[PDB]
């Protein structure tokens, strides 16, 4: 990893980058388009963690835009409750049954002990899982590094701070450890992971500084939950990931400067760890031949329904996480009937979408 | 006639005249199953049943 200021200029590819998100990636584009030949110092994926009151989505916008990244921004549910036409799905709330009604994180902040919540965090999880492979697929096929504000490794902290603090049961910690058990043994672990260190008190001082209407006035950020994520993440995650991850404890008490930590980060030689075959640091990215790199960006760039088909375990003894017939009928007479989702994206003529009699172009990785 | 011969049995007279189904039917029949398989393609992956008439074509 080599800064813009010390290069005098913006980085240069190796080679063009390919389209990845029109052209499908298999093992007959695989043998004329190499994958290896547009990798360099700055193709590290690097996850930016820390408490839920640190700048992370600033302090990565300048780290991309410092070390010629592409920065990924922190999920949300907006990305399922609003379509690709822009129409809010939180509307449809009326028509819905209330066991199967919008939960974004505003309801959480206000409402933690719903049942929707067990739901909430597994569909939190899917937003981490389907954003880290979209990041994978721009390192593998166009040599850019990317930068995540949140990582799906960093997911199960979340779930245990809401099962400490009550609310969630034993079936629901259950579930979520089968479905990480099933789905987080299939993607490939960061090479960095910087956590900006913050005490639980200033987390709660940050709180009531942004003043965003459901973190204040609300019982979630209590001095028990902070305090338990704070722990959580460096008595877990920071020691499991550190195995693979370099890993970068930054003092965030401060406002925090970001030329000393790109300094930090420039010190650190990433050849080191390739000298030893079997060495556990960057394990995941040791691709000794052309044709595993090339194995490696067909499992994510045309292999992503299989590990987003991986979501479907069945585990019924739960009675929170349970649709009822009736309601799922419902819900989906409601749901599949909306102007932005009664057919496919880019097929909706209802939305606004014209030459549909002469349309077969389906799409790469998109949500029926 | 008064005999069961094998020989003319088998021996077409040419008195058979064939039905108006019978030299036009696999064609249509393949022609509505090509455009149902089309129909079944439009239905599965959630587009319109009647959306790209040219692979139906
Ligand atoms: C043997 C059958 C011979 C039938 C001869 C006449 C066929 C006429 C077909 C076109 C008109 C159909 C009427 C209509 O409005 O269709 C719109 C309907 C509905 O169109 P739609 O636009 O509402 O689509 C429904 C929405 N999705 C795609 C999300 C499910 O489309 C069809 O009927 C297309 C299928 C044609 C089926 C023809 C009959 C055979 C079925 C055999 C089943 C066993
Ligand atoms: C034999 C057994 C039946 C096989 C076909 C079953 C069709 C069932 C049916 O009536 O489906 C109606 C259905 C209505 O639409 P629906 O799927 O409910 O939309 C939900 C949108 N989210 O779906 C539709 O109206 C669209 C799909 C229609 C499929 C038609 C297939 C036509 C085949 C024609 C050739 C038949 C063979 C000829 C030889
Ligand atoms: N239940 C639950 N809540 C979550 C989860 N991830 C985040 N949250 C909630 C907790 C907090 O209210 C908030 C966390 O804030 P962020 O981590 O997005 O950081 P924030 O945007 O405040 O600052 P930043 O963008 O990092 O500068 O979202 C999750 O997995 N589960």
């Amino acid at each position: 990893i080599s800064g813009k200021t010390m290069r005098g200029g913006p980085r240069v590819p190796k080679a063009a980058p390919y389209p990845y998100k029109t052209k499908k990636y298999s093992v007959f584009n695989a043998i004329f388009d190499k994958t290896s030949k547009r990798f360099d110092e700055n193709s590290k994926v690097i996850c930016v963690e820390g408490p839920i009151a640190a700048g992370k989505s600033k302090f990565a916008k300048e780290l991309a835009e410092e070390l010629d990244m592409e920065y990924y921004p922190a999920v949300d549910l907006d990305l399922i409750y609003i379509n690709s036409y822009g129409y809010d799905m939180r509307k449809l709330d009326p028509q819905l049954p209330p066991s199967c009604r919008s939960y974004d994180v505003r309801n959480f902040c206000l409402d933690p002990s719903h049942d929707l919540a067990a739901q909430f965090q597994i569909r939190m999880y899917m937003l981490r899982y389907s954003q880290y492979i979209d990041a994978l697929q721009h390192v593998l096929s166009t040599g850019q590094g990317v930068v995540l504000e949140r990582s799906p490794y960093s997911d199960f902290v979340f779930m245990e701070a809401m099962f400490r603090q009550g609310y969630l049961s034993r079936g629901a910690r259950s579930v979520y450890n089968e479905l990480r058990q099933n789905t987080i043994g299939e993607l490939l672990k960061p090479h960095l992971v910087i956590y900006l260190d913050l005490p639980v008190d200033a987390v709660k001082k940050q709180i009531k500084a942004r003043n965003v209407d459901y973190e204040v006035q609300s019982k979630v950020f209590s001095d028990a939950y902070l305090s338990d994520l704070e722990q959580l993440y460096k008595q877990q995650y920071l020691k499991d990931i550190s195995t693979h991850a370099e890993l970068l404890i930054y003092d965030w008490t401060a406002g925090g400067e970001t030329e000393v930590v790109v300094e930090d980060i420039e010190r650190i030689d990433f050849n080191q760890f390739e000298a030893d075959i079997h060495n556990k640091k960057m394990l995941d990215w040791r691709f000794p031949l052309e044709a595993e790199w090339c194995e490696a960006r067909i499992k994510y760039c045309h292999e992503k329904p299989d590990l987003m088909n991986y979501f479907n375990v069945p585990r019924f003894d739960v009675p929170e996480l349970v649709r009822s017939a009736d309601d799922g009928k419902v819900w989906r007479d409601v749901w599949f009937n909306a102007p932005g989702m009664k057919y496919r994206p880019g097929y909706n003529a209802d939305m606004g979408d014209e030459g549909l009699l002469t349309k077969t172009k389906i799409g790469i990785n998109q949500g029926i | 006639s008064a005999v069961n011969d094998p020989l003319e049995l088998l021996t077409n007279k040419g008195t058979h005249e064939p039905s108006f189904l019978s030299p036009i039917w696999n064609p249509i029949a393949c022609g509505v199953a090509g455009v149902g398989a089309a129909i079944f393609i439009n239905w599965g992956f959630r587009k319109p049943v009647f959306s790209g008439i040219q692979k139906h074509i």
